């Protein structure tokens, strides 16, 4: 009765990541005023949202729950490759919305200069090619096999498909997708965070007569306690083989996967958004 | 001295009033509604740089003209959406545009004083720049090829031919923001700043007529295609028919809900439906002669800011605050 | 036919083309409204941003003397010191000693381009024409209270300023207050003629902020200025917060560094926008 | 002073009854009706821009 209940909890989550997912897509796209510079961001992290709710949620629900992969080989390969490439570009296409931001506060009269609607594109289609080329490739091709023992009957085995990956690679997919995207929005968010203060001083000493930690702090715990402790297990698990079981990596990965869902609710809370998802709806 | 004058309006209101035999929706109740009117958007009309102010639909069904505050002017086809041609205003400001019932030339107005004639029939070059005012331009208007008739921040309305203002009509407590002409040539209307609206005759130069019913700003006036009868648009949400026969307020249009103000008023080509936009997003159509609302359009996002019917009456172009101008057939 | 058809779409194309190059370089540039009363140092503060003119100057002298009529050869022409004092009751107007429509003006600061408006309208109905301007450049002098029409004039750039502030179009629109005629408000506290609690009530109850220590003048002079700033920034304060800010600036005739500080105040509006903007402030 | 003059000319003028200038705008509404493609729906063929 224990896997019933998961099955629909999963069942649930991956709903409603798919309609959070959809309804801002659709939000972004529908309305031509509601589409601007920086909505393409918030686009392209809603597309790599539900293509990653449609793909790899669904179908890690059904490994999980049976416990045994139906789909070949080839097939469960072509699976990470897909959950991969959507958690890069998904923690990518943050880093560069944080980018923007930074760049549209500490910089105010060369941010509309700098970035133009041509210019978002290539940015966007940058990040999905370099996500590419860090997901596709090494794991399309063989690299990422594991050299152990262990799992090469497993990887070798059509119905067991479990994710064993070489200590180089783990490490450096690790560094392109979260470690330097999270340095990179650290410092930005920082420094973000210390122009509202002094904007915040200038008010207070011109006119006699917290907000910027809650929107800051929510929009970086959100996405750091989603996503941190998966991406310091994983690399643990590489360098020492005895501290992390199975079951922990599972239950962290999906941990950072519901992010995929809270990211809407995160990045659609100006009320331009909130009107257009009324008129939708 | 003003004694007269108040015996004058007194005496006025009283044979305006004697002359009120029935209300128009008395007679209008035995006629069946239009019912419900669902308009859809043939075209969106985009590329403007900025806000745009007026627009004015061509002679022919086809053609028409665009003008924006970022100073491009840029005639459009609404049929194949092509930008036929874009001149760039000289002033930074245009406040109101024109189409010759010729096509050759085109009328921009302007916040300057100075209003400019382009001679659109290779490359567009301005004709003659009028003489000006004392204050900006409101509303433009081509009698024919050569003659233009010109609304100023001012009192004074303009007939201009040779940069010279043939007659300078007055009589405005405030600043005349909206006009229209009849059909014909030889009379034409005009809102103000003030709640007075008024007619006049081209050729006498003096104002016959003046209605006052209203009680906020006008901001758009409409001539009903007959010729006797124009439509008030005021900055309160009150719309209202004028008969010049009667010389009075025949009819009144205005709703609980709404609170925002009017900015472009037009007719259709048989009268029927009065299209009046409004400060709101959204732009109303009602019947002129029930006087009830008969559908919502509300496409643009920002306020609308222009209206207006081809001579066809094929479809009705309304430009908004924001970039997008949106033909609705 | 197609040949038309191709025609046009060439056409359509070289506007295109020549209308995102125009996009390009309008949104480089800022919009700027000057809202000088007329005799209100306006045109200082033009000249501290920067033969016909000497008969401009002379026609300026015969326009002040015909006010002033308002000796005999000098009156059948068109005691001096007699009008001078009484300058007060009657609006009177006045290469470096000639220094002391629509106009518009073009300056770059930081090779950022900057364009000013200046208009001038008791309806003011062209006041909800400019919506999209960066900021609003609204002078008053600070000397006007002596003056006296018909309400005072500074109660009447006072109605002005809270007729604009109170404005539906306007609802986003900042405003950056320039004080001209410091060192002449100064000449006029020091002199007894004229009282400020004479004619504002309530300064004789008003005190100095205890923070407000701008400069090296006598009490009741920073006294005086910090009442009228005080003034104009209540009606400011109390209508609302968020997308609405007004910057008094103290400035004199002589000051040459006000072109920086307008550059600064709409740097510090498009950053406060932004930081209002995305939920931040 | 001209503004009662003004007064007094517009005064001096022959008004038609409402009555007679609501049915004639009734009259010429009815007539021209039948030739509105706003009034009526829009045939795809008819209407250039469907
Ligand atoms: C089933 N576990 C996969 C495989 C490893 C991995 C994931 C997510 C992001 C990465 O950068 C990874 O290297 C996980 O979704």
């Amino acid at each position: 009765v224990w896997v019933v209940g998961m099955g629909i909890v999963m069942s649930l989550i991956v709903l409603a990541i798919v309609f959070g997912n959809v309804l801002v897509i659709t939000a972004i796209a529908k309305f031509e005023r509601l589409q601007t510079v920086t909505n393409y961001f918030i686009t392209s992290l809603a597309c790599a949202d539900l293509v990653m709710g449609l793909a790899v949620v669904p179908f890690g629900a059904a490994h999980i729950l049976t416990k045994t992969w139906t789909f070949g080989n080839f097939w469960c390969e072509f699976w990470t490759s897909i959950d991969v490439l959507c958690v890069t570009a998904s923690i990518e296409t943050l880093c560069v919305i944080a980018v923007d931001r930074y760049f549209a506060i500490t910089s105010p009269f060369k941010y509309q200069s700098l970035l133009t609607k041509n210019k978002a594109r290539v940015i966007i289609l940058m990040v999905w090619i370099v996500s590419g080329l860090t997901s596709f490739l090494p794991i399309q091709m063989h690299w990422y096999r594991a050299t152990h023992q262990e799992a090469i009957n497993c990887y070798a085995e059509e119905t067991c498909c479990d994710f064993f990956t070489n200590q180089a690679y783990a490490i450096a997919s690790s560094i392109v997708s979260f470690y330097v995207p999270l340095v990179i929005m650290v410092f930005v968010y920082s420094r973000v965070f210390q122009e509202a203060k002094r904007q915040l001083q200038k008010i207070d000493k011109s006119e006699g007569r917290h907000k910027a930690l809650k929107t800051l702090g929510i929009i970086m715990g959100t996405f750091t306690l989603c996503w941190l402790p998966f991406f310091i297990v994983n690399i643990v698990h590489v360098i020492q083989d005895n501290l992390i079981r199975k079951e922990v990596y599972i239950l962290l990965n999906w941990i950072g996967y519901v992010n995929s869902g809270f990211n809407p609710l995160i990045y659609c809370r100006s009320p331009d958004f909130r009107i257009a998802f009324q008129e939708l709806l | 001295l003003r004694q007269e004058a108040e015996q004058l309006k007194n005496q006025i209101r009283d044979a305006r009033k004697a002359c009120a035999d029935a209300t128009l929706s008395q007679i209008t109740n035995n006629i069946d509604p239009v019912g419900r009117i669902q308009m859809r958007t043939r075209r969106t009309l985009r590329g403007h740089l900025a806000k745009i102010y007026a627009m004015h639909w061509g002679t022919d069904s086809r053609l028409l003209v665009s003008a924006s505050q970022d100073g491009k002017l840029i005639i459009w086809d609404s049929y194949t959406t092509n930008k036929v041609h874009a001149i760039p205003l000289r002033s930074s400001w245009v406040m109101t545009c024109a189409y010759a019932p010729s096509g050759n030339y085109v009328a921009c107005g302007g916040l300057d004083n100075i209003c400019s004639i382009y001679n659109l029939k290779g490359n567009v070059r301005v004709s003659r720049e009028l003489a000006g005012h004392t204050g900006y331009l409101s509303c433009c208007r081509f009698l024919d090829d050569n003659q233009i008739v010109t609304s100023s921040g001012d009192t004074t309305c303009a007939l201009w031919d040779t940069g010279q203002q043939t007659t300078t009509f007055t009589g405005h407590t405030g600043d005349v923001m909206s006009l229209s002409l009849a059909p014909d040539t030889r009379l034409f209307v005009s809102g103000a700043c003030d709640a007075s609206a008024k007619l006049w005759d081209v050729r006498e130069g003096m104002c016959r007529q003046t209605f006052t019913g209203h009680e906020s700003d006008i901001n758009a006036i409409c001539f009903f295609p007959n010729g006797n009868a124009f439509a008030t648009g005021s900055d309160d949400a009150t719309c209202r028919l004028f008969d010049l026969r009667a010389d009075q307020e025949l009819m009144t249009y205005s709703h609980d809900n709404i609170i925002c103000g009017i900015t472009s008023v037009s007719f259709s080509k048989s009268g029927r439906l009065l299209l009046a936009g409004y400060d709101d997003f959204n732009c109303n159509v009602w019947d002129a002669l029930k006087a009830d609302r008969a559908g919502v359009l509300a496409g643009h996002d920002n306020r609308v800011s222009c209206l207006g019917v081809t001579d066809d009456g094929m479809a009705v172009a309304t430009g908004s605050w924001d970039s997008f101008l949106k033909i609705w057939n | 036919q197609r040949n038309e058809e191709k025609a046009q779409r060439e056409a359509n194309k070289k506007i295109e083309k020549q209308l995102q190059k125009d996009k390009q370089v309008y949104r480089a540039t800022h919009r700027l409204l000057l809202l000088g009363a007329g005799e209100s140092g306006k045109s200082t503060i033009v000249k501290q941003m920067r033969a016909t003119k000497v008969q401009d100057i002379k026609n300026n002298l015969k326009e002040a003397i015909e006010t002033i009529v308002a000796v005999d050869y000098i009156l059948s022409v068109m005691g001096v010191r007699a009008c001078y004092e009484r300058s007060n009751e009657y609006q009177l107007i006045d290469d470096q000693d000639l220094l002391r429509g629509i106009f518009e003006t073009k300056f770059q600061v930081d090779k950022v381009n900057f364009h000013m408006f200046d208009v001038g309208d008791e309806r003011r109905k062209w006041i909800q024409c400019f919506n999209d301007v960066t900021a609003i450049i609204f002078v008053v002098a600070s000397s006007s209270y002596n003056m006296v029409i018909r309400t005072n004039r500074l109660q009447e750039a006072l109605n002005l300023f809270k007729s604009i502030w109170n404005n539906r179009w306007l609802r986003t629109i900042s405003v950056i207050l320039f004080l001209n005629k410091q060192d002449l408000l100064a000449e006029k506290v020091l002199a007894g003629k004229s009282k400020i609690e004479d004619y504002f009530p309530e300064f004789a109850r008003y005190t100095t902020p205890e923070d407000a220590t701008p400069e090296p003048e006598d009490p009741r002079v920073t006294r005086a200025k910090y009442f009228i700033r005080d003034e104009f920034l209540r009606i400011s304060t109390a209508s609302g917060d968020g997308r609405h800010y007004c910057y008094p600036h103290f400035t004199c005739a002589v000051d040459t560094e006000n072109i920086r500080r307008v550059f600064n105040d709409c740097r510090d509006i498009i950053q406060r926008m932004h930081l209002r903007q995305y939920e931040l402030l | 002073r001209k503004l009662v003059e003004q007064l007094k000319m517009e005064a001096n003028i022959d008004r038609i009854k409402v009555s007679k200038a609501a049915a004639d705008l009734m009259a010429y509404c009815e007539a021209h009706a039948k030739e509105d493609p706003l009034l009526t729906p829009v045939p795809a063929s008819e209407n250039p821009f469907r």
